[PDB]
């Protein structure tokens, strides 16, 4: 029960004209389809042509890149006498279109179709087309050595291509985005008094709705609806209430202190079907200082204790997080070493759970991030 | 001889070409597309006494 | 609307920057008929940074 000590106004007047407002009917908007087609029409084509365009534009995802292989085109056109050329030219015309570089193959196609639209007289772009052209991994793995030896170049020429090469876009087609990203409104509220984390529902979420009754069967049925909502909120409340007792630690001292539960223990501590809890956790957040996190994001599997008890996967991703941030960068932490260092403090996990946790944590394995 | 007579010949007139078969006009439509053109545009006070 | 004294009796007066927004495809064609813009995004571009 605090006020906003600070806040946005919204630009309106409080009071409208009395008259009704008209019922809500849309805008149309300019995705990346509708401004390839609009280009598309307004291009001299043949009918085929017109007809290849309309299939290829309609399978371009939202980055612009071509999702599908010319094989699925040039089926799904339908005719035998087309061949795979044709198609070919029309890509190539098409890929010229605003943004330049659209609805490529893949991303050597992008970087070589937007070189391709520079003049010559750029001081180093013969060096730049070659090295995309031909020795592309080369550059991603950061060797600089061996690309000396085949380039044939100094280090100043390599180095200004270089600059070149990270002066392009590879994602033209997110120049043209969506207007404004959505935003959730969180369901309940964990703040801390008393050394207690407390658990209270939105306020600005949950209004008490006029009971229309006057009138008076209707208002039995009325009634029922009030008695749901009551029970269906008692219900959130509770399973948020157990949830935050049980997972104090973490809401303290962050990451690295959870506790491996399942549904089984919710439905044991608040005496309901697992169903009903899987039901109502779903799709819902909680608001801490921490951040915002899904309801559902506090259950996980396990892994077997040494000492006894069990330890939360998210213990475990966040402590293989944590060391290797601070690994030495001349010999990178390899998997085996992981998991022998990490099997000193009662951690026991294999070489593959080792293995799918750094996939799923995105970090590159030990010999692409030697220094 | 230059791009602008190429670029304003329509394709049906480019197909009854002779010795002109459907490969090389399609080679041809390849090439102008690479570069940003194509066949059927129409361009007012041409050539331009050069 | 003001008052043009010097006009004559078919003629109005037409702000330049309600024209140009007005009459953009006839723009759009009339660049791309002299050759000022092989493509229409080019003429797009030129009309946009109102050469």
């Amino acid at each position: 029960d605090t006020i906003y000590t600070a806040g946005t106004p919204s630009g309106t007047s409080g009071d409208y004209i009395d008259d009704e407002l008209p019922v809500y009917q849309g805008e149309t908007t300019q995705t990346l389809q509708d401004y390839l087609m609009w280009q598309v029409e307004l291009t001299p084509f043949s009918d085929t042509d017109r007809a290849i365009a309309t299939s290829i534009v309609d399978a371009v995802d939202e980055t612009g890149y071509l999702t599908v292989p010319l094989e699925d085109i040039l089926e799904s056109i339908g005719d035998e006498e087309i061949d795979i050329d044709e198609v070919e030219a029309v890509l190539k015309r098409i890929q010229r279109f605003d943004p330049v570089g659209v609805a490529a193959k893949d991303l050597r196609d992008c970087l070589l179709i937007q070189l391709s639209q520079f003049d010559k007289t750029t001081p180093w772009l013969e060096e730049a087309r070659l090295i995309i052209s031909d020795h592309l991994d080369l550059l991603a793995n950061h060797d600089f050595r061996t690309l000396m030896r085949v380039t044939r170049l100094k280090e100043d020429v390599l180095k200004e291509a270089v600059n070149l090469i990270q002066s392009l876009d590879p994602r033209p087609g997110q120049s043209i985005q969506t207007g404004e990203p959505e935003y959730v409104i969180p369901d309940v509220l964990v703040r801390k008094h008393n050394g207690h984390w407390t658990v209270e529902l939105n306020s600005d979420s949950i209004p008490r709705l006029q009971i229309n009754q006057h009138y008076a069967s209707n208002l039995q049925d009325a009634k029922w609806l009030i008695k749901s909502l009551e029970s269906r909120n008692d219900t959130l409340l509770r399973v948020s209430r157990c949830i935050v007792e049980q997972q104090q630690a973490f809401f303290e001292q962050g990451e690295e202190y959870m506790k491996p539960m399942v549904l089984a223990d919710i439905a044991q501590a608040v005496e309901m079907h697992e169903s009903t809890i899987s039901r109502v956790t779903t799709q819902k957040y909680l608001h801490s200082p921490r951040g915002i996190f899904e309801l559902k994001y506090f259950f996980s599997s396990h892994v077997n204790t040494e000492g006894g008890g069990e330890a939360s996967s998210t213990a475990i991703r966040a402590l293989v997080k944590k060391l290797i941030a601070a690994e030495n960068p001349a010999k990178p932490l390899s998997d085996s070493k992981l998991t022998s260092l990490l099997s000193e403090q009662g951690i026991m996990v294999a070489r593959r759970t080792v293995a799918k946790y750094r996939e799923s944590l995105s970090i590159p394995p030990s010999n692409q991030r030697k220094q | 001889h230059y791009i602008g007579d190429l670029v304003q010949r329509t394709e049906v007139e480019l197909l009854k070409t002779p010795n002109l078969g459907k490969k090389s006009l399609t080679e041809i439509k390849d090439v102008l597309a690479s570069r940003g053109l194509s066949l059927g545009m129409r361009l007012e006070n041409w050539p331009p006494a050069s | 609307i003001t008052v043009g004294p010097y006009l004559r009796l078919h003629q109005c007066g037409l702000p330049k920057k309600m024209a140009l927004e007005l009459f953009k495809p006839f723009i759009y064609g009339k660049l791309e008929l002299r050759g000022l813009a092989t493509t229409i995004k080019a003429a797009k571009k030129m009309v946009e940074r109102e050469e």
